């Protein structure tokens, strides 16, 4: 049996696209 | 025409980088891809349509750091061979990055260098950014320092240091490490400013209420601090400084330049409802001891010249009001035979915010940059510790044996013995 | 494409903006596809939204306030330890105040009617019925899910149960209150709520 | 990018090596048959560290086993995950070293090991530069500790700056399997002193400690000790795998821990260790962790550290977490233990964080740590050897096959020295 | 005549094309047989194509954006190995940009309606169904198979599974990724797409 | 009208030739049959109402690589009797192509080339595509221009030459069939280009990212440079130079005629995104020592002549800043008697991709064509093999049994020596 | 037992009719 794997990377956690300052 | 080429060498040095590149995309109003919908020109070179591409390279001996940067969200902004990458880590051995894993990279490392320096001459400096602790943050920060000297010779070279905290190391090869580097950054770097981790750390607790920063949260406030000190040459401003002033105005003899920073306010969303941010409010605790981002104390040391940098919308009589006020209080310690204390500087943009960052709004903001005799705390420390560790030859075979000469150990060691001379004999 | 692309809420709002740009355009200088920014989006239709007198409330009555899902789970413990705090704060901010500041919207992830009901009459904010679709869309947009069950496409949850998200009015993420996640501020990420900067708009 | 070239020497080391590809296979996930299965980048992105693409899409491992006998190499082929490896990697020995060191490094070992470098060679050169090797065996056994360690010797003079990690199971202090093993272990240690880059130190009765009194098993059989070994084994190596904020090679682990070149014996351990019972009670948090971390309950070597001082010791967090915790915690045990830590080394520790945990467990910390505290068991086999070599106790199962007198001397002397060596910096 | 001339997609192409020749002629000084480029075919017809949540989008829809073809198979390991990256790819594309640039329209060789439902669900991105006789025809047109099991006429294979092709308006094949071919840059090949002069026209 | 006739004898001939004539197809807009649905006339013969034929010749003494152009889709390009194939092979023997298998196809090819040439006056010059490695393409190479020399002594002629690598070689008698036929490509031809396959193999490498490129990767990019050579003669241009002024500007002396080449931008799909491609930057790319096509690395040598031939968006007076820079830079070496160093063109319609090919979009190129000291070691590496299987007669037996005489080869080699002490005299 | 061929040859898998330049 395997199981999903449920971790995500400091990386992207962090740097999500956020909406641009002009 | 007028720009400056960021290095980001290390691990340190690349995820510091992150935070910089990523405010500085937000400041301008660019996308991840490169494409907004001369200001901006300092930082980002034209090319084609609308399109704007980094002037930075990122160099590590790490493949396990550069390539989310080649694979995330953020793989078309930055030109490909900007990133460079070897097979094997330094493995936290100054002797592996300055010998054996050094040449492989640093030729590659200079072409795009240069590649990226020879558009439009005139360029304002280097900024390089590393962790002190690290092999190849320490290893290659001496080689590459080395190659753009006797390169460039006419040239302002900025050096970011995340320097090792008093009591919290993560390493046991530090003292080794430390004192090796600041071998080779006292005759290659121009100004270097110290950044410890544990001073934002506490920072952190105090001023923002997280007790669970990582290495993220670190990062924002390193990228805020260096948003802030490029601010004038970016934008428009009543009286703007830009890198090259700063050796006329911080650094009185060749040897002292070494730079404290300090960045107020730092405030959330519970506190900026609270405050009014006063110029007079901000200067305030930009000088208070405790708020400094490099855990050594300036009480018992002496302001050998002092730099400001205003952001927001800041009028210049509040300026002078706010700094006499610094003056005249005799807490702090100015040197007798340097009376203008001070340089004032006002840029007008405001601080930008990453949005669901861990810092809100402001209206106006300071980042200090101090040159002190308190100095000589933070370097007779970690030449205490140095003398621990080589009273009989611990971790030093992983140096010797891999491809220095023993007595390299003991040439940085009165250097370092030099230097607290320097910093005694200063402040009499 | 905010704030993930994989999304029901963003495939539903690319269909309906780029036909209307194609619609435009056969009836004319047309860039095509449109902006993401030039896209515009519905949220919530006109009868996903209920007070706790269950009388329908529009899209439109939700502007100038502050408005925040709230995934949550009847038998979670972690729900059932974090909803006080959050009713003390819904009081202590929109009580003493000449203004309404805050609102929250109910996301259930319980399993059936019944159990969505008596969870639900505990809550004096709004919520969306379970049967309605929109808790699935939503679900899958914010990425709010207990176990894996639900096919990510190659990304992560977000988080887990529960969850309190400050959204705005194109259905992105403005900030987002660890209550159990990266930061882990259990009880305390209320405090980080900026209800000024945060305008449903 | 780096590679590892795994090698299992014994029936010890190939039941403690099939473990490991058992939990390093889910880790990556991977079926039995050899294919991917569960859609993340995540999980494949560094898997050139332990697999060989075969361009139809499958992975195989770089494994080696070793074996004098045709029986127990059998068993790891035919159980479920056998069918992983590729059939030719498996070298066969016909005859078998009948549990003798001699037999297994001087006469039966030396017709077979240079077929066992004919196929370590393919695979360690293969690639475009090599980071290093993994072996596990046993120092009782025949096979594992006697060809085990000539394999040693053989690949370092090959490969002199690239790195080789041993994960040695030592002989139990108080009842003993295999009535020869302090020959084994003394003879074994000798020239493992001087060719060994990195050597990791499991005792089967930590083991059996740990699986009674934490984990408070029923009947722990070498399935659930293996298990032990494999997360622990897999911890060193969550690095390499996977990105983190704080990295930490194979390598950088050598640098902050062994102060001098004699000295690389090394004491594992693991944590969280709780019961199935007492799983959803307990608290996860940094500060738990650390705790579990170091106790002599929870050490993986049955020889009490609170008797020496830690020389350098390294933890390799593994989870999503923050680096201040993982920062202060570290400097809580230096400044509440001030006793068990050596005093010329300002901050003894070492911090990694790794950023995907174990599977299942939201944090995670496996510990690796260089202690004079390991000088009880290298002082207790030598007393055992010492009671034997003086009345020429079964020497002449070593004496008989080229293995003469002052070679068992020459191993006395050179491991009573280390025993003294490490009282030195008691 | 792009890229073979013998194709079942080719054919009623120029069944249609010299129907309409003939009819227009015979209505009222004209070339006949009409010209490869004068020809006109609408590719996939009105209801063909679905999206992640099965529901049909009309051909008109993917003009301005760079559309590819991913011929795949659930059980084969390339297909398994292959899936995150064009996964991750799509999203670092699309996200991060102006506009949406990139669309993957999957083609399926699967054993059965269930096996290609069970791949089909972790697809983002659009999908032909596998009982239309469209799919068989762009088999044909394109000419892969993952062994000789279907006749083609004098030619070879042009690749296998997995394959992907950035195509154009007329059917054409825009340019080929090198992933199982001779230039075997598989995984790799992904990077070579040119996003700039193969917009859907 | 005025016209250029190609020729490609062997195979490394005809497979780059088979690349040059899609290029040129696509370039001009014809068919696979030649018929568009007074420029192209310098390459295309008219034949009746808008059908064209190319004025090219193919020579193969194997049918296998010419049969299979009559077999392929360009089976109508091509006039039937223009494809020439023999019976046997010349099998990697000089001897053979030149002494016995040669007469037999000569005399064939010669009356078919001068029923090409006789058309029209006004007649440019030669383009022959051959391997000097080989047997076809060194002895019916010589056998070929034997004929030309007698009878059109005074009309220029030019040869593209496959000149083997130190590393890459695919054949063992190749250092012999090199002096042999160098010994008569220095009577026989103005202009000899030389290139070398394991160059073109780094540039695939560094610029492509090709870990694996075919023949025909490197035969299309062949093809680039033939097509940027001869745009002057064939497309309107802003300042434009022809084959009948290049002999005069790039050949100093009778014998130094061996000439290097560069081409600039080699950008794919990935980088044409992010790089504006600048005068100034592609010119400093042509001239940087890995872009070299023959693997001799231009530091040890001093310049003689460049020709740089722009090719698309460019403007003069960016041009002659561009090469100015390069003039004072000291480490590209300039020879003492030669001021007039560089001789540029300006073309304007940029090259043509061939699509779904492996180069992107560009909206300006540089092929630059260089004549230097630096190709002595060349001539003295093929020197030094030469002399080890010579020392004691390996292979000279398959040579010497077919119709030359032992005492050809030490003639030879004092050619290949005098050659060699040329260009140490002229470095000078 | 004929099993069939399933190999490309070089000029025809490459040199086909590319699509014209205006």
């Amino acid at each position: 049996p395997t199981l999903p794997f449920n971790a995500q990377s400091c990386y992207r956690s962090e740097y999500v696209a956020k909406p641009l300052p002009p | 025409m007028r720009e400056v080429i960021s290095i980001h060498v290390g691990q340190a040095g690349i995820q510091i980088g992150n935070a910089c590149w990523e405010l500085f995309c937000l400041e301008h109003g660019i996308q991840p891809d490169g494409q907004m919908p001369d200001a901006f020109n300092t930082f980002f070179s034209e090319t084609g349509a609308g399109k704007h591409v980094p002037r930075c390279v990122f160099l590590d001996l790490e493949p396990t750091v550069v390539d989310e940067v080649r694979t995330g969200t953020y793989r078309h902004l930055f030109h490909p061979e900007q990133l460079i990458s070897g097979k094997e880590d330094a493995a936290n051995n100054f002797a592996r990055g300055h010998y054996t894993i050094g040449k492989e990279i640093v030729d590659l490392s200079l072409d795009r260098i240069r590649k990226l320096a020879d558009n439009c001459t005139g360029l304002q400096g280097f900024l390089m950014f590393n962790a002190v602790g690290g092999g190849t943050g320490s290893g290659l920060g001496c080689l590459l320092l080395e190659r753009l000297s006797v390169d460039y010779g006419k040239k302002s070279k900025l050096n970011f240091c995340s320097w090792p905290s008093p009591q919290v190391s993560t390493a046991v090869v530090e003292p080794y490490n430390s004192v090796l580097s600041t071998h080779s950054l006292l005759e290659h770097t121009d100004v270097a400013v110290m950044l410890d981790n544990e001073a934002i750390y506490d920072i952190c607790r105090r001023n923002l209420d997280i007790e669970r920063p990582t290495y993220t949260n670190l990062n924002r406030l390193i990228a805020q601090v260096i948003s802030s000190l490029t601010a004038s040459l970016r934008f428009d401003g009543a009286l703007n400084v830009d890198v090259t002033e700063f050796q006329t105005n911080l650094v009185p003899y060749p040897r002292i330049h070494f730079m404290l920073s300090s960045y107020a306010p730092i405030i959330s969303a519970e506190k900026a409802y609270h405050e009014q941010l006063s110029v007079a409010e901000i200067t305030n605790s930009a000088f208070e001891p405790a708020s400094m981002m490099a855990k050594c104390d300036p009480r018992h040391g002496k302001y050998m010249a002092c730099c400001l940098m205003y952001r927001g919308d800041v009028v210049p009589k509040d300026v002078n009001a706010a700094v006499a006020t610094i003056k005249t209080k005799r807490t702090i310690q100015f040197v007798d035979w340097c009376p203008t204390g001070f340089k004032c500087g006002i840029n007008y943009q405001p601080p930008t915010v990453v949005p669901g960052g861990d810092l809100a709004k402001v209206m106006r903001a300071v980042c200090m940059i101090s040159n002190s005799t308190a100095i000589a705390e933070v370097f007779s420390r970690m030449d205490h510790k140095f003398d621990l560790m080589y009273a009989k030859r611990a971790f030093v075979h992983w140096y010797v044996g891999e491809g220095m000469e023993e007595g390299e150990f003991s040439e940085a060691r009165e250097d370092l013995a030099a230097l607290e001379k320097d910093y005694e004999e200063v402040g009499i | 494409s905010q704030p993930v692309f994989a999304s029901p809420l963003n495939v539903e709002k690319r269909r309906l903006n780029e036909e209307r740009a194609l619609m435009q355009a056969q009836k004319a200088n047309i860039q095509l596809p449109p902006n993401y920014g030039d896209m515009d989006l519905i949220l919530f239709p006109e009868g996903s939204l209920k007070n706790s007198n269950n009388t329908v409330i529009p899209q439109s009555h939700l502007k100038g306030k502050s408005v925040a899902l709230y995934f949550a789970d009847g038998a979670d413990p972690k729900c059932a330890s974090l909803l006080p705090f959050l009713l003390n704060y819904y009081r202590t901010m929109n009580e003493g105040g000449a203004n309404q500041k805050i609102e929250i919207i109910f996301v259930s992830l319980d399993r059936d009617r019944e159990a969505f009901e008596s969870h639900r009459a505990h809550m004096p904010w709004l919520s969306i019925d379970l049967e309605n679709p929109l808790t699935e869309i939503l679900k899958r947009h914010f990425r709010v899910m207990k176990e894996y069950e639900v096919p990510t496409y190659g990304y992560g949850s977000r988080t887990g149960v529960p969850s309190v998200i400050v959204i705005g009015s194109d259905g992105r993420e403005a900030q987002f209150l660890p209550i159990c996640s990266g930061l882990e501020e259990g009880d305390r990420a209320l405090l980080r709520w900026d209800w000024r900067n945060t305008k449903f708009a | 990018m780096r590679e590892i070239v795994h090698v299992q020497g014994g029936q010890c080391g190939n039941q403690i090596g099939a473990k490991f590809w058992e939990v390093i296979s889910d880790e990556h996930g991977i079926d039995p048959t050899g294919t991917y299965c569960g859609d993340s980048d995540l999980q494949l992105e560094r898997i050139n560290v332990f697999y060989n693409e075969a361009t139809g899409g499958r992975f195989v491992p770089r494994a080696i086993l070793m074996d004098l006998e045709p029986g127990t190499m059998d068993s790891v082929r035919a159980g479920p995950f056998g069918q992983l490896f590729r059939p030719d990697n498996f070298v066969f020995g016909q005859t078998g070293a009948g549990n003798n060191w001699a037999k297994g490094h001087y006469t039966e070992g030396a017709e077979l090991i240079d077929s066992v470098l004919d196929v370590v060679r393919k695979e360690a050169e293969g690639c475009d530069c090599l980071q290093g090797f993994q072996i596990t065996h046993s120092l009782g056994g025949g096979t594992g500790s006697g060809m085990g360690t000539l394999l040693i010797s053989k690949v370092r003079e090959e490969y002199p700056d690239r790195i080789m990690e041993t994960f040695s199971v030592f002989p139990s202090p108080k009842v003993s399997d295999t009535v020869v093993e302090p020959y084994n272990a003394t003879l074994s240690v000798h020239q493992l002193v001087e060719n060994a880059d990195e050597v990791q130190v499991i005792d089967n009765e930590a083991l059996y400690d740990i699986c009674f009194r934490t984990l408070k098993l029923t009947t722990p059989t070498y399935g659930d000790l293996n298990h032990l070994v494999s997360a622990a084994m897999s911890g060193v190596t969550c690095c390499l795998r996977f990105p983190g904020q704080l990295n930490s090679d194979l390598r950088k682990l050598a640098v902050n821990l062994i102060p001098f070149p004699r000295l690389h014996f090394f004491l594992i351990g693991f944590a969280p260790l709780t019961s199935r019972g007492s799983q959803q009670y307990r608290a996860l948090s940094v500060p738990e962790l650390t705790q579990q971390m170091f106790d002599a309950k929870n050490m993986m070597c049955a020889s009490d550290p609170r008797h020496g001082r830690y020389l350098t010791a390294s933890a390799m967090f593994r989870g999503r977490m923050s680096t201040k915790e993982v920062d202060e915690q570290m400097l809580n045990v230096q400044n509440k233990n001030s006793s068990y830590f050596v005093e010329w080394i300002p901050n003894n520790m070492k911090s990694s964080v790794c950023d995907i945990p174990p599977k299942g467990l939201k944090m995670s910390v496996t510990f690796v740590g260089n202690s004079t505290a390991i000088q009880e068991m290298f002082k207790r086999v030598s007393d055992q050897f010492t009671a034997m070599f003086r009345r020429k106790a079964f020497l002449h199962w070593y004496t008989g096959e080229g293995m003469d007198e002052m070679e068992f001397t020459e191993a006395e002397s050179n491991m009573n020295d280390l025993v003294s060596e490490y009282q030195q910096y008691q």
